């Protein structure tokens, strides 16, 4: 239909190493 | 040899055990299988606690008055441990004997937090997923990266308040494309 | 041998560009199902050297077959666009009665053969490229058996064997089979993985494959001790680290296998 944004603000989630991440077959450590 | 004293013990042997904190008893220490349960264990601990720290500020600092009892509760629910993952320690949250603690700083990283996982791990072709709580006309929308530049980025989208809201406590819906400009309408959450 | 390293964030391309640059990999190896919204060209024009394919989360084995057939579709168009080296996969549990296993699980080489081997052939006409799937770093008993169970698969579906020679100590770090149970694998392979592994926070007896460390001693040692039927021409091994990405600490395992296996 039809969205009213006003304000966009980005969420700092936490990540791997520098974060901002993606998937791996590394096991956690 | 043996994985456990006097027995070979399969991988396949132990699936049902490798997300209940219980199980890892069912072995001695020092056996590998023993060592194979943990080392899951810590798998989904540290998905939990190394990504929403704000859980381990309440009860105790290894968290386990939370961890052990809602993977109990998420076994009983069938839930699918998927990237709804973190909306669900939520869920279990607001039935909790720490149900106080649940600070609008804590709920948004919760589902910040099952933005980001949606984003890293799904494998469909629809690039977002927004997810609307029942107490606000705000959004949290979680975007696969489509550049090397940049990972995967949630953001909080601020609204006029024109759209319904989600009808139970969370609603979804997904993103073809990158570009927000329709409501197909609100989904449950998808378990 | 060429030397290659793996690129699964893309916070890391700088870091990768200029190891292309001092020549300390030869190619490089996309965690390519990360990159299926980033366009096929401008993935390809971010690489000046060439690359291959590991497939995480295919799921091929358990996966809905229709599910499959459409991450085929998407993802035949970077295969023709990168076209690269080799194409790789897993061969894993991923999910139990429906619930996801946040740590892979091992499968039952007995038990699922016939299920995998139907669906690699399946898959890999889906994605009209040959597929090496990668062995399991084994934490409990039944990978014995891996060895035959690979070499089987590809004589019966023409897959290749991706060996990953720190996975397979991280197996014999806990009592799995020797490293030289797969020589056969290794003779016939042309596609290689090695990383660092560490101890289970709970006991270091056991052996995690972490890829978040320098390559250990007996990782190296195994290296030499097979490097004749692992060095082919065409054959690669991809340096793998996924946690702890500062350049230094990866220059000098990208240099330790280069001593190993010369220019
Ligand atoms: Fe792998
Ligand atoms: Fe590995
Ligand atoms: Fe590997």
């Amino acid at each position: 239909m039809k969205i009213v944004i006003v304000k966009k603000v980005e969420i700092q989630v936490a990540g791997r190493t520098g974060m901002r991440c993606a998937s791996s077959c590394g096991a956690k450590s | 040899a043996g994985a456990a004293p006097g027995r070979q013990v399969k991988d396949s042997e132990l699936l049902a055990r490798l997300a209940d904190p219980a199980a890892r008893g069912d072995f001695p220490p020092g056996c590998r299988a023993h060592v194979r349960i943990d080392i899951s264990i810590r798998a989904y601990w540290h998905t939990l606690f190394d990504i929403c720290p704000g859980l381990l500020d309440i009860a105790d600092p290894d968290g386990m008055a939370i961890f052990a009892p809602f993977m109990d509760w998420a076994r009983r629910e069938n839930l699918t441990m998927g990237w709804s993952f973190y909306i669900w320690v939520g869920r279990w949250l607001a039935q909790s004997p720490w149900r106080e603690r649940l600070d609008e700083e804590l709920t948004q990283a919760l589902l910040s937090a099952s933005a980001a996982r949606w984003a890293v791990l799904d494998r469909s072709a629809d690039v977002g997923v927004v997810l609307g709580r029942r107490g606000s006309d705000d959004w949290i929308i979680g975007w696969k990266p489509n550049t090397l530049a940049a990972g995967r980025r949630v953001e909080l989208v601020s609204l006029d308040g024109q759209l319904p809201r989600p009808a139970e406590d969370v609603g979804v819906f997904h993103l073809a494309g990158y570009e927000l400009d329709s409501f197909p309408g609100w989904l449950a959450l998808p378990r | 041998m060429r030397i290659g390293f793996n690129f699964t964030l893309g916070e890391t391309l700088p870091l990768v560009r200029q190891l292309a640059q001092e020549g300390a990999i030869d190619y490089c190896e996309l965690l390519i199902d990360n990159f299926m919204q980033v366009p096929p060209q401008e993935l390809a024009e971010a690489f000046d050297v060439p690359v291959g394919f590991h497939i995480m989360f295919s799921r091929f084995i358990e996966s809905d077959e229709e599910q499959l057939r459409d991450f085929a579709a998407r993802l035949r168009p970077y295969i023709e666009a990168l076209r690269p080296l080799y194409v790789s996969d897993h061969i894993a549990y991923f999910s139990h009665q429906g619930r996801a296993l946040y740590h892979l699980g091992e499968i039952d080489y007995a038990a699922d053969y016939e299920r995998v081997r139907a669906r690699a052939a399946l898959w890999q006409s889906l994605l009209g490229q040959t597929i090496h799937f990668e062995n399991y770093p084994s934490i409990v008993d039944g990978g014995h058996a891996a060895p035959a169970f690979f070499q089987r698969l590809a004589r019966d579906t023409g897959a290749g064997v991706l060996f990953d020679v720190s996975n397979a100590v991280c197996a014999w770090r806990n009592d799995g089979p020797e490293v030289a149970a797969w020589r056969g694998v290794m003779a016939g392979a042309s596609h290689f993985h090695v990383g660092g592994y560490a101890g289970a926070f709970i006991d270091e007896g056991v052996t995690v494959d972490t890829h978040d460390r320098a390559l250990a001693q007996d990782t190296l040692d195994s290296l030499r001790r097979h490097r004749d039927v692992l060095d082919k021409p065409g054959a690669t091994i991809t340096y793998e680290r996924d946690e702890n990405i500062d350049i230094d600490g990866v220059r000098a395992d990208l240099l330790a296998l280069r001593a190993i296996f010369p220019r």
